[PDB]
């Protein structure tokens, strides 16, 4: 499970960074 | 009274987006929700985060991603993502922007356990009162077939 | 959990008993 | 020596058929699995198996139901549905056929929350032999932004 979270945490971080 | 920049201001604008937004995800009359107040401004922001939330909506592999987190404990996993999206050190909007969509998703995966154990509560209500008030009378129809007969 | 096993069981026993 | 009546031939041939349509299913040589031994009769019996399994593998909302289950532990997973499917105290030859079929999904839900674990062990190894070893030199290339530049 901790390896679940912290892959849509960076998932969700790149969705971040790729909006700009 | 501060401007924009007042962390008062902050807070206040910042918990209606994310209601709404929260909100326009979530959507029977029985659960419609009531529209936050938004002034002009707001009002354009919450648009941007609709429209990016249906777009977000549209990744099947974030959406495999998000489903498979067990949300046993969803504050747990809440507080972890959040450290984890913001360890860099770094700052944009757009995170700040995908953390208010996985606040949206968390309310919907904590729907997905809260409406079958809500069920089991009314059932328990339901059965309790059919075992102990209407069982003596659904076996003179000989139980549920009885209602088949009746509904022809 | 424990409903959702409940669930496939008798889906099983059903899928079971319709083969006849 | 019995005949197909005895408990000996049925646990015998019980457990070749279980084996054979387990693996069946479980199909990279690396991943190749020995055929099961099996006279005529026997085979016979195992094709039809191995047809069913395949129908089963169609019905989705079964596909849906057993991938929900949590098989955090699943031999648990595996008595309460076996009791359950036989609670009624009926027995039919669908049944045991589904309950193989239910012991072949098992393997692969294991196998789903394995494989991971068996990559994060792996992956402690090399990166802990990298990090000793041969993070110097790839300091000295710049880190990975070296290896773009030597595939060009």
């Amino acid at each position: 499970q901790e390896d679940i979270i912290r892959n849509i945490a960076r998932h969700l971080a790149q969705v971040g960074d790729s909006m700009d | 009274g501060g401007g924009p920049t007042s962390s008062e201001q902050i807070m206040k604008t910042g918990a209606l987006l994310l209601q709404g937004f929260i909100q326009d995800r979530a959507g029977a009359p029985e659960l419609a929700l009531d529209p936050v107040p938004q002034d002009a401004s707001t009002k354009k922001l919450s648009e941007s985060l609709k429209r990016i939330g249906d777009e977000l909506d549209s990744n099947m592999e974030l959406q495999r991603m998000i489903a498979a987190v067990d949300t046993d404990s969803p504050r747990e996993v809440f507080f972890r993502v959040a450290a984890d999206m913001f360890s860099d050190g770094n700052f944009n909007w757009g995170r700040v922007v995908a953390l208010f969509y996985f606040a949206s998703k968390l309310v919907l995966k904590a729907l997905s356990t809260k409406v079958p154990e809500l069920i089991r509560t009314i059932m328990g209500w339901t059965l309790d009162f059919l075992r102990e008030r209407l069982l003596g009378w659904i076996q003179d129809q000989g139980g549920w077939d009885g209602l088949l007969s009746y509904f022809g």
